[PDB]
């Protein structure tokens, strides 16, 4: 965002054009899928779930 | 110059409404701001009336500019830079100028080009965006049903 | 600048997500504000995060 706040022309930008949500959604996706603290929940009995 | 509920034109955000005159002070001076929300982007814009003309907000056009751009769009013999990059930069600057005659000239030139050829994804998006904001300005300058304004623009284009 | 995080309703219930392998989620919304300093214009938009 602070990169393209200069190369874009003034009195032409809008926050819909500034923000790229792709690194945030990729960071969330890579945190849940394939990270060692986000584990596949085991359930062979409710005690082991708990 | 303006009251509440007036239709007005921005440099490039389409036409818009003024919803209220905001009295939000800054640095201990009650500057007369004005909330101005637009149609397409669904966003609001707060501008002080002092530099309203500095940023160049423009009142809507009338019948003289209406038939002026109707003669500009109908005007033949516009030459073009054969360098397409110079052409793209040139009509991009003309579109960002915010002038109604320049926007009408841009859409009629790009219509005459893609009517023969079919130009580009970028030039097609160029024509789509500029024709959309010109149709919105026409349908708030004459208030005559923007779809029907699109058809009447298609009428005067091929005429 | 950024302001006002705000969620929506979930796109699908739990059992349908477990059936059709969709992830149970909900969209984020954020009120963003762009301020020019010299002339002075604020722009409030609702960015889907
Ligand atoms: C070594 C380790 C986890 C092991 C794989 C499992 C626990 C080892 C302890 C033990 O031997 O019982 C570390 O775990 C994390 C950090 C990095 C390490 O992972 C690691 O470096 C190793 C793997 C990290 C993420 C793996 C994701 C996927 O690997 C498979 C599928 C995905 O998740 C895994 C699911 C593991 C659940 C386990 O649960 C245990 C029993 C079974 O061993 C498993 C069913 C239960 O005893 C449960 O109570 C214990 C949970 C572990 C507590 C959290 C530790 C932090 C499954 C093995």
């Amino acid at each position: 965002v602070r990169e393209r706040m200069t190369t874009q022309d003034v009195e032409a930008i809008t926050p819909q054009t500034l923000i790229n949500i792709r690194p945030v959604v990729a960071a969330i996706k890579e945190f849940f899928g394939t990270s060692q603290l986000s584990q596949f929940m085991d359930q062979n009995n409710p005690l082991s779930g708990l | 110059i303006f009251k509440v509920g007036d239709t007005v034109v921005y440099p490039h955000h389409g036409a818009a409404l003024v919803e209220a005159i905001e009295t939000r002070t800054i640095k201990g001076e009650q500057k007369e701001y004005l909330v101005l929300k637009v149609a397409q982007g669904d966003l609001t814009v707060r501008v002080p009336a002092e530099n309203a003309e500095y940023v160049g907000v423009r009142d809507v056009v009338g019948q003289e500019g209406l038939d002026k751009v109707f003669q500009v769009l109908r005007a033949p013999h516009t030459e073009e830079p054969t360098n397409w990059s110079r052409r793209y930069k040139a009509n991009l600057e003309k579109l960002a100028s915010g002038d109604v005659n320049k926007v009408a000239e841009v859409v009629r030139d790009l219509w005459r080009r893609d009517q023969e050829r079919g130009l580009s994804a970028g030039e097609k998006r160029m024509l789509a965006k500029a024709r959309q904001i010109l149709v919105g300005e026409l349908a708030l300058a004459e208030s005559t049903d923007d779809a029907k304004a699109e058809t009447i623009l298609d009428e005067v284009l091929a005429a | 600048s950024f302001s006002d995080p705000r969620f929506d309703d979930v796109k699908a219930p739990v059992d349908e997500c477990k059936d059709k392998d969709m992830t149970y989620a909900a969209p984020l919304f954020v009120t963003a504000e762009f301020i020019n300093n010299n002339t002075g214009e604020i722009k409030s938009q609702t960015v889907f995060m």
